[PDB]
């Protein structure tokens, strides 16, 4: 019966709530209240990259920390050298509503997607030296929001149809599909060992997924509106989420509950992107009021501002050696801070 | 050296190509088409066009007096539209199609218009409004079986204005109903506030020929206002 | 034998230091405000990354203003001393610099106006605006014509000893000596007509046409789109700010650059018929008035 | 956990009266604009009325003006609807809906595709 | 039975997620502090490098 199932769900949620309540013997703030603050943190722009004709929706650094890829709503995908500001490649697309990028960890492939519900895969190292489309992955029923390589032959995607999928490139068909969300899936993040990943999905919840066997292990709540960005702490045992209610939060995978909140009274606008630092001591977030804020991740205090853009900040990233930070926004410019 | 100069040469060739493509990008006008199930946006497409399953978006191209228009129509998505609409904030205009003869779903269209007018990322974009299927409305009004004031009680006291300019020979009842229905939209287009964007309403039928010319004229006015706000004359 | 007109040179006695103080205060205020306004305008317009041709044409205007405003300290020093002690280098360079800057300012205003109107017309017609080559050609034509037609004021100024009325001492004056009179009349008329009347006519035509188009496009709504009577009164509410600004930009041109031109013609009559009476103080005040453009322009066009 | 619980409902004879109420939990109630929607047998979701952040602006649909009234209580986080002079065409299920984001003035929330911030509903029957 | 199917799926998911091992908050806080302190001097954005060690400068 429907009513008995609803009652049982309520009882199970009550038991889960009490079990989580038994574990809150302290808080992050009472313990870390004897740590010296990092101090004022100040950064300035070393490079400005010009050439896109419209908004910028995505970027992603290479694993050597020198090359990067970016996508615009002109209909182009550009690959840049960032020590000299030379252009290495400029690839034109079949559809101009592109919304994501990824760069393979080997350096041989790039991928993109958007409002055409298809994931396109481009080979960079061919015998003639030409970039031509290698693959077109089809089967979703809503726009593609994010995608990330695991290796040269496997990839993971999230769409606006409430699912996630794992694809095998050579054969061309899905191998596993992950279901359970109710609304659009907005962001996606991989674990350092690539055995687990987390998804944030525009219904105020986040989920932890097991790649090989294929079930949802844990579900995290606590926001009050949609979730736009997510990432992993370098340790691998925590993650951070940014919402449309003007708040960032920090969640732990072994205590199974919220751990920290970062918000301020003057900030009443949403969050577009989130990322961490190499040691994990700084958290960087980009906002809809055109600038980025730098937060202390163990004490929740604003310790810096990055302010050089004249429109909505849309993407943000940090290299694998920790040297630079890249930001891009709706005004067509990318900037590199150090 | 012997490599850095080659890198500079390659970057120069890429820049040449981008400078070639900029000219074509900045010379075409882009339009977004919105409608509903009972509206006739498909016949608008099928009339001005000649002039992979699970696909997310369709496009059509046409050209009037040597100006090029690209029109986009969304295909296979879901109902919720508050996330993929944000990526349409740079278009020249939004063409909004309404079915004007049904009386049961006009309030839903009014709510849609209110949401599109007042959104944060769509405040500078003008709307061209097509009130479709005039012949069905005229027949239904002449029938006398369904009353408008069962859905809009204010129609009980409305009277057609003394300064109006009707069509040559139309029965006054049809004129009164048409003027009332158009008023309903221009109110939410004047009470909204601001005053940067404008709405251009037309009445069209199921068999017509002049819609491309109308789009042409409205886009001319939009561009002139933009050029008047770009040269610091306001 | 006729006494020659002493540009900028007059001799005062008891009240010398007070009039000097007043003139110095006026000129210092002009210099300060002009420098501040133009440097801020250049800083702002140079910052833009998404630009148009009007950006660099306005840059040309601002640079002409700054070149114009640099002739204050020589005239101030001459006014303090009452004697042309600076030297022939100044007496050949000062007036040439002044005239070059003035002509460039006027022609740049005209070109900016014509660009605005034609760009409205073409962006209606779905094409592209000006290219870089035509813009370089236009700037080259502006500066070439300005540097050519302003030539005689560089080689026809001389420092000569002249008689001060009421005194027996002779003072050096920097003045203009024409080889012949008809050539003087021809140059004067040509430089009056092809740097004042034609740009003024062009400005008036262009801004009137823009006004006509805007009003027609405003009425089209209430005639064919058929809003209402009380709806268009809720959509305009701001049109006045337009119908005022254009009007302003087409009247100040005739209030700032007209008083100087009249002065010039008077001098010719003085050099033709001695029956006219004019004073160097008049000349200096007219010039100190025309020095207001380099502080007025950075506000109207920005 | 965004939770919205409706109360009220039942069966009345024509011309009767009812009061519906909704209690909200899991967000800051006073930052949001609120709506009432309903669904009828054989129909889809229809929009009934809405109220603003403080109560200064109120709006209804053309078929209920003069009969239905809406109100907030921000100290108790409750939303109220008073229904008078009920007609047989009012038998339906009623839901309370919340806007997606705070401090805004537009909505996207009659979608059948499982809008997330909405309650389960309550039954209203007007028959004799 | 689509609604009943959804209810059964939700109940099974809740039963599966109700039985896991949970540690107390203090242990997680301690682990986070330890990890952040052990790698403090290898962060080039918290401890900026000299100009001779910087490739973007
Ligand atoms: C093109 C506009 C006309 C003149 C330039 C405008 C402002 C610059 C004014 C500078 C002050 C002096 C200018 C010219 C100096 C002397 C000219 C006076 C008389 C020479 C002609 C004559 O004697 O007929």
């Amino acid at each position: 019966e429907l009513d008995q199932l609803r009652q049982e769900a309520e009882q199970l949620k009550n038991q889960i709530r009490d079990a989580r309540k038994a574990c809150a013997d302290a808080t992050l703030s009472q313990i870390t209240n004897n740590i010296d603050p990092v101090g004022r943190i100040q950064m300035r722009t070393r490079r400005t990259l010009r050439g896109h004709l419209a908004k910028i929706y995505a970027m992603h650094w290479g694993t050597d920390s020198r090359l990067l890829v970016s996508a615009s709503q002109d209909g182009k995908l550009i690959i840049w050298d960032s020590y000299t500001t030379n252009k290495v490649h400029a690839i034109p697309l079949r559809s101009s509503w592109v919304m994501t990028c990824a760069y393979a960890p080997s350096g041989n492939y790039v991928a993109c997607g958007g409002l055409d519900n298809i994931c396109s895969i481009y080979n960079l190292k061919t015998r003639e030296g030409n970039v031509r489309v290698s693959r077109e992955l089809a089967g979703h029923t809503g726009y593609l929001s994010c995608c990330r390589f695991l290796d040269d032959n496997q990839i993971v995607t999230s769409s606006g149809d409430t699912t996630c999928a794992l694809w095998d490139i050579e054969t061309g068909q899905q191998t596993t599909t992950f279901t359970g969300h109710t609304g659009d899936v907005m962001s996606l993040s991989l674990a350092p060992d690539t055995r687990l990943f987390v998804s944030g999905a525009c219904d105020a919840s986040a989920k932890l997924w097991d790649v090989r066997e294929g079930m949802c292990r844990q579900t995290f709540t606590g926001h009050e509106s949609d979730i736009n960005a997510i990432c992993f702490f370098p340790n691998g045992n925590a993650f951070a989420t940014g919402s449309d209610d003007a708040t960032c939060r920090l969640f732990d995978l072994r205590a199974d509950q919220e751990l920290m909140t970062y918000s301020h009274d003057n900030i009443i606008c949403g969050i577009t992107s989130v990322s961490f630092s190499k040691s994990g001591r700084l958290l960087l977030a980009g906002y809809d009021d055109f600038n980025c804020n730098v937060w202390d991740a163990l004490k929740a205090d604003r310790a810096g501002v990055l302010a050089g853009h004249d429109n909505r900040v849309s993407c943000l990233g940090v290299t694998d050696d920790g040297m630079a930070v890249a930001t891009g926004s709706w005004d067509s410019f990318l900037k590199i801070w150090n | 050296s012997a490599e850095d100069k080659a890198a500079v040469e390659r970057s120069k060739m890429i820049e040449k190509q981008l400078q070639k493509d900029k000219q074509v990008y900045r010379r075409t006008l882009r339009l977004l088409l919105l409608g509903a199930d009972n509206s006739g946006k498909s016949t608008i497409v099928k009339q001005m066009r000649i002039y992979v399953k699970t696909s997310g978006i369709f496009e059509t191209k046409f050209q009037v007096d040597k100006v090029n228009f690209h029109m986009f129509d969304v295909g296979a998505q879901r109902d919720e539209r508050r996330k993929w609409i944000q990526c349409f904030n740079d278009v020249t205009a939004i063409i909004f199609v309404v079915d004007s003869s049904d009386y049961n779903r006009l309030q839903e269209a009014l709510n849609d218009f209110k949401s599109i007018w007042n959104n944060r990322w769509l405040r500078t974009i003008s709307v061209i409004l097509f009130l479709n299927k005039q012949d069905l409305l005229a027949e239904k009004v002449l029938a006398g079986k369904s009353k408008i004031e069962d859905y809009f009680p204010e129609f009980a006291r409305y009277t057609t204005p003394e300064d109006a300019t009707p069509e040559p020979g139309e029965d006054p009842r049809v004129t009164r109903a048409k003027y009332f229905i158009r008023k309903e939209f221009v109110d939410i287009s004047t009470a909204s506030g601001d005053g940067r964007h404008i709405c251009y309403p037309h009445f069209t039928c199921s068999v017509d020929t002049e819609n491309a010319r109308r789009i042409f004229n409205d886009c001319k006015d939009i561009i002139l206002q933009m050029n008047l706000r770009e040269y610091n004359l306001v | 034998n006729r006494t020659r007109f002493p540009f900028f040179s007059d001799v005062k006695g008891d009240h010398r230091l007070v009039l000097a103080a007043v003139e110095t205060t006026v000129l210092v205020l002009i210099f300060a405000v002009s420098l501040l306004g133009n440097v801020c305008a250049l800083v702002l317009v140079a910052r833009r990354r998404r630009r148009g041709a009007t950006a660099c044409l306005v840059l040309n205007l601002f640079c002409a203003d700054l070149l114009f405003i640099s002739a204050i300290p020589l005239v101030l020093a001459v006014r303090w001393t009452e004697a042309w002690l600076l030297g022939p280098v100044a007496c050949h360079l000062l007036f040439y610099v002044m005239t070059l800057s003035g002509s460039v300012t006027i022609l740049t205003l005209a070109a900016v106006s014509l660009e605005r109107m034609v760009c409205i017309v073409h962006l209606q017609r779905g094409v592209r605006g000006p290219g870089r080559r035509a813009r370089a050609v236009l700037l080259a034509l502006i500066w070439g014509y300005s540097a050519v037609a302003a030539l005689p004021l560089c080689v026809f100024f001389r420092v000569v000893p002249q008689r001060l009325p009421g005194a027996d001492q002779e003072i050096s004056i920097c003045t203009l000596i024409w080889p012949t009179i008809p050539g003087e009349i021809s140059w004067d008329v040509s430089f009056v007509t092809l740097n004042f009347l034609v740009p003024g006519l062009v400005i008036v035509i262009s801004y009137s046409k823009i006004l006509q188009i805007t009003k027609a496009s405003r009425k089209r709504l209430t005639v064919s789109l058929a809003y209402s009577e009380s709806h268009q009164i809720r959509v305009s509410q701001q049109d006045f700010r337009l119908f005022r600004t254009l009007f302003l930009l087409m009247v100040s041109f005739f209030i700032m650059w007209s008083p100087i031109i009249i002065t010039i013609l008077l001098i010719l009559i003085q050099n033709f018929k001695q029956d006219l009476v004019i004073w160097p103080s008049l000349f200096f005040w007219v010039v100190a008035f025309t020095f207001a453009n380099s502080a007025l322009n950075p506000i109207l066009y920005n | 956990q965004v939770q919205l619980q409706e109360s009220g409902g039942g069966l009345v004879q024509p011309g009767g009266s009812l009061r519906l109420s909704c209690a909200a939990s899991g967000f800051t109630f006073s930052n949001y604009k609120m709506n009432w929607v309903r669904q009828a047998p054989g129909k889809g979701l229809e929009w009934v009325s809405d109220i603003s952040q403080s109560g200064a602006s109120i709006s209804y649909t053309g078929s209920v003006k003069g009969r239905f009234t809406i109100s907030r209580d921000n100290a108790k986080n409750t939303l109220y609807l008073q229904m008078n002079s009920l007609k047989p065409e009012d038998t339906a299920v009623y839901y309370c809906a919340r806007c997606p984001a705070p401090f805004t003035r537009d909505c996207f929330d009659v979608t059948s595709t499982t809008y997330a911030y909405r309650g389960q509903g309550t039954q209203v029957t007007v028959s004799s | 039975t689509a609604s009943i199917a959804q209810a059964r799926k939700l109940v099974e998911q809740l039963k599966m997620e109700a039985n896991i091992d949970r540690i107390k908050v203090s242990k997680a806080a301690a682990d986070l502090m330890a990890y952040c302190e052990a790698h403090a001097k290898e962060d080039p954005l918290l401890t900026p490098v000299p100009a001779s060690e910087n490739p973007f400068r």
